């Protein structure tokens, strides 16, 4: 999926049972893998401690 | 002609500096010059947008 | 009353009329100007052609497949033979424009797909082979569309770009073009995309054909995707119009 | 940098409902997602990033 | 300072602040409160060290070389490019268009060669470092008329003291100086294309003043960069890629992340 | 401008977005409060979690069939087991609360459904057998849906609660749980229904385990009904947040 | 300024300024001359010496490294630890929370080493010291791209001259910096337990810029802590025990004090 | 702006001192702050207690 524009997009469809989980990922952006290179976790790798919200869009 | 600035200190004191040349570009750094402007990166949109509107109408 | 969504952008004797429309983007904040006397280099006066060069100009249109890995024009280039706007810039030495961008695309409720329609200033295309730079013929597309290809150029000892989607040519993460001006086209939301840039450059003027100052790059992060028996070829159309367009150093046709 | 001290927290999405179309509209669908620093973030410290080395000097 | 968040408390309303559009392209700007009950705090936290003058004002060092006080190769010579140095370079690159003043530092340290000759003598070396503009005459022996320099700035250093230190005015014919040029060095477009287009800052030579020993001795220069004063524009995104040549972008092919398990799991 | 359809409503640290819904409606014109001086009969001071016990909290989904008779909830039973609510109660002998109700149901265009929401004080369900009283499991479920029968109980000697749909448990006619304040889903016009509940009882203050005040019931008076390859399964989600919740009598924990 | 006592006379009085209750907890706080009569006496001694800041205001070695020009060590790192020198710690551990500014002075000394090589003739050797925050990648080699030091604080010395010197502001996530934590890395409580669960300073790492000398050469680094601007609370009894290790507070059990021959005897 | 303080001499005299640098933490040790207070550690007890009376009563 990183090979691909695959990596980017989160599959979702219609299911038999509500309740089941689209996705789940670690809240620190500069460590975890999947924020390590977006631009704020760029940002972050050059510095050593980070503070504050962070806004999450889905579209 | 000394000038007088304050100083990096902590919250909840101040140092002289002189030139000794005069090519303008012998100076410091501007180390504090704390102004941000995110407008352009951000909302670059001509019509303005307010926080809570249906984004589209 | 009035509609957000609905549009209408008059230039010259072009006029452009979408029902639904995301807000238009200015890139930066600021509208294109013409140079200021205390900013211009140059001594002669300027020669301003006005309505003729300020109007929108239509490109020839791309089919959207299921599987494009992306389309990309160089905008310099696209204009360089059309009207007397490609005709000025041939027997001027220098020329200094605003470009106006409007992207469209026409889909059934029932169709599903997502492009992201950014100019980027001085894009650089690198080249597969190391040794080699990549060639004017693959750097530029005069009158005809430039395509992305989804694996990277195969192993090579000849000028090529490299065109592989995820780098997108400048060896950059396709993600954060976010940071360049840009408008999703959602086709459950949005039918057009429309991008306002400020002429970008160090020099206050600059030859065109020598050197290209943005460049409009498509790609779709989600595919499009469509039940049976619906409409099988979608459209993209690309229009640009000139905005405050002047020229100086007037000079014999042609570039060498 | 991960520590042990200070763990960020977990990010995870579910389904509140099933995901519902009409004969001839596409079960499954997509959704993306965008990260960015609120007004209150702040950074301190600055560092070498972990990303970018050179085995020598490039020509 | 760091924008201090308001208290909030619940209600119902018409009002939709989580709700947006992507399309438009205006990044959404919603506060925690606006999503969830808060308490009013003060923050007394400083956007001081995200000043692009504080990110780049450190010196790095953009390239080394080594020169000979007997033997063919008397003295070294480098071309003066930003580029050789990832570091330095990757920092740069993060603005299109940058304008800045130039700190230079010179480290030279001697280090004596293994050889057959004995009872060896070493008086202090002293080592001169020449810069010459486009079209000045290069130094073709490094007993030449060159290394007079009347017209030429030069600095002479002398073994076991601070290092030699001088300031740089912006030099440039345009306003800013270009990280990434899209053009050819002529109107036809075939030939070199490129940032290297727009590359002519000079070159820099340095060679030993004197001898003090029959013995063979190796001097390594290292030149450090330091921008001052900086101002920039046009911001770009990471680079993402390990470089390949300082001459042009060309790049092998980068995966976009480094890959977890599953969608689901938390472990990288 | 602003939508009469879209609404937004924050409680403690959830907060519920509804594209479409009818206007919500406050039961008898009364906002839930906390209890007056003038009318409170305890002496000893009471404890008010705030935010901890009021927030929005989701209960298990149901699926709609064509068939369905229909779906009941006691509420006080629903939440007596969740987050830090569940244990106030458990702690303490007596508790009075307001209650928010949201009810959502998503369909297609082309789906057709009506459900009626209404919530009912002391509703008193009948048990099937006249000279035995409704066992407590079957007149309250924890965790789970409680559903109505289309037939009406068979002869049995045994503790039963009567299930018929018309009678809807309490021996009165369906179509009258108008007068009880009510909200109706209809799949065409409405996404989801928003009730708020003034706390109601004779006694200002009463131990929650005992005795139950209100009962959230959803029938279908028009069945589900779709053509051949739409989703064949509908989710129905009760998510219920508490209001101006208090305790007193602290108490050592369970219920005999 | 020291208090100065007050001269009294003999009385006879109900008052009993003597007696007092151990069990209250409150200090007995009586003068000299409620129990005796006594003179006036001015008193001009100054409590000046006892300020927290003047008694931690002096330079101590926290530790020192051995690094070689040439072999396999190459290069020194340490990483930077108040607890494994005994002076330092033990008056840092007198109070439980302290704030402060650090000053640092590293002094380094080269010794020639024995070898069969002959007629060595050795330049002067410079020294080069880089301290990487967590998460900066660490040299694997002494010729790494991590020497550049673009984004890390650097400095570099040349043999025969004062030692480098740099102040540091004070860095802790925390408000203050805690001598003693009472607690695990997780939630779990399983896994390492103490102080060493907040300790993430980053660590320092020394080598030879370049080689003078065909002849091995060591180098030690000697680095020295010295507490300004100091701040404390909280205070904690003297350690009373020999240490064991810097990462916890193991002790081996200690007598309460040295013996005397009798109750009665004035002899230790 | 230079600064004027006394210096530390004996009972029964200025030093100058200039600020060069603006980080505030490269400013020199404050030595000269001799203030204390016992009534922390020593006296802790809620109702006060005077030196002469029962401690108990
Ligand atoms: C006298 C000895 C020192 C000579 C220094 C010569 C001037 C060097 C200036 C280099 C500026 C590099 C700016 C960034 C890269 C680029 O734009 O080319
Ligand atoms: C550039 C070279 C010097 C690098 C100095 C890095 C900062 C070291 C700070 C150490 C502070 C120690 C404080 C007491 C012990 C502790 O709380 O961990």
């Amino acid at each position: 999926k990183v090979n691909s524009m695959e990596a980017y997009q989160i599959p979702v469809r219609s299911n038999e049972g509500s309740g089941t989980q689209v996705f789940g990922f670690p809240l620190q952006p500069g460590y975890s893998s999947v924020f390590s290179r977006t631009l704020l976790g760029e940002i972050l790798n050059y510095y050593t401690h980070w503070s504050g919200s962070i806004k999450l869009t889905f579209m | 002609g000394a000038q007088v600035s304050t100083q990096k200190t902590g919250a909840h004191i101040h140092y002289t500096n002189i030139n000794y040349y005069k090519d303008a570009a012998s100076n410091s750094a501007t180390r504090q010059d704390f102004a941000q402007d995110p407008g352009k990166f951000t909302e670059p949109v001509k019509d303005i947008m307010i926080k809570s509107l249906p984004a589209l109408n | 009353g009035y509609s957000d969504r609905v549009r209408s952008i008059t230039l010259g004797n072009s006029t452009i009329t979408t029902q639904e429309c995301a807000n238009v983007v200015v890139g930066y904040g600021v509208w294109p100007d013409y140079l200021k006397d205390n900013e211009a280099t140059a001594e002669d006066q300027p020669t301003q052609p006005d309505v003729a060069t300020c109007r929108f100009y239509t490109l020839d249109s791309v089919q959207w497949q299921k599987t494009s890995p992306g389309w990309w024009w160089k905008l310099p280039d696209a204009l360089s033979n059309l009207g007397l706007f490609g005709q000025n810039m041939q027997y001027h030495y220098l020329g200094r424009t605003g470009y106006t961008i409007h992207v469209q695309c026409n889909a059934s409720k029932f169709h599903q797909g997502c492009l992201l329609v950014v100019c980027v200033p001085e894009a650089e295309m690198g080249c597969a082979t190391l040794d080699n730079t990549p060639s004017s013929a693959e750097l530029l597309g005069g009158d005809a569309a430039k395509e992305f290809a989804g694996e990277p150029i195969a192993s090579g000892s000849n000028k090529l770009v490299q065109r592989v989607v995820y780098n997108a040519g400048m060896g950059i993460g396709v993600g954060n073009l976010t940071i360049f001006p840009h408008q999703w086209i959602n086709l459950r939301t949005n039918n057009s995309a429309t991008i306002v840039m400020p002429y970008t450059n160090s020099v206050p003027m600059d030859n065109m054909f020598r050197h290209n100052n943005v460049t409009l790059m498509v790609i779709p992060f989600v595919p499009l995707d469509y039940c049976p028996g619906s409409t099988t070829y979608v459209p993209i159309t690309v229009t640009i119009a000139p905005m405050n367009a002047e020229y100086n150093g007037l000079r014999l046709a042609g570039h060498q | 940098a991960s520590d042990e001290c200070t763990a960020g927290g977990f990010i995870t999405c579910w389904y509140q409902t099933n995901i519902v179309v009409p004969a001839d509209a596409q079960s499954s669908c997509y959704i993306m997602c965008f990260v960015s620093a609120c007004n209150d973030f702040s950074v301190r410290l600055l560092k070498d990033t972990p990303f970018i080395s050179q085995e020598n000097f490039f020509q | 300072r760091v924008a201090d968040t308001v208290g909030t408390g619940p209600t119902n309303s018409e009002a939709i602040p989580a709700l947006t559009a992507a399309e438009t392209g205006h990044t959404s700007q919603v506060v925690p409160g606006d999503t969830m009950q808060t308490r009013h705090v003060k923050n007394y936290h400083s956007r001081s060290e995200s000043t692009v003058e504080n990110f780049l004002c450190r010196s790095a060092c953009v390239y080394f070389t080594e020169y000979k006080n007997s033997g063919s190769k008397r003295y070294a010579e480098w071309v003066v490019t930003t580029r050789q140095a990832a570091q330095l370079r990757r920092k740069l690159e993060f603005f299109t268009y940058i304008r800045f003043d130039l700190e230079l530092t010179f480290v030279i340290t001697s280090t004596q060669q293994p050889s057959t000759t004995q009872n060896q003598d070493a008086q202090i070396l002293t080592h001169q470092i020449m810069y010459v503009p486009p079209g000045g005459p290069v130094p073709d022996k490094v007993d030449s008329y060159v290394w007079q320099t009347s017209t030429n700035p030069s600095v002479f250093w002398t073994e076991g003291n601070a290092p030699p230190r001088m300031s740089i005015p912006f030099l440039s014919i345009g306003n800013a100086y270009s990280n990434f040029y899209d053009g050819w060095s002529d109107f036809s477009r075939d030939g070199v294309y490129g940032i290297n287009t727009l590359n002519s800052m000079g070159t820099l030579y340095a060679r030993h003043v004197n001898t003090g020993g029959t013995g063979p001795i190796k001097s390594t220069i290292r030149i450090y960069f330091k921008p001052k004063h900086v101002k920039a524009w046009i911001p770009r995104p990471p680079r993402l890629c390990q470089y390949e040549k300082a001459k042009n972008v060309n790049f092998q092919p980068s995966g976009v992340t480094t890959t977890r398990q599953s969608i689901t799991a938390m472990t990288n």
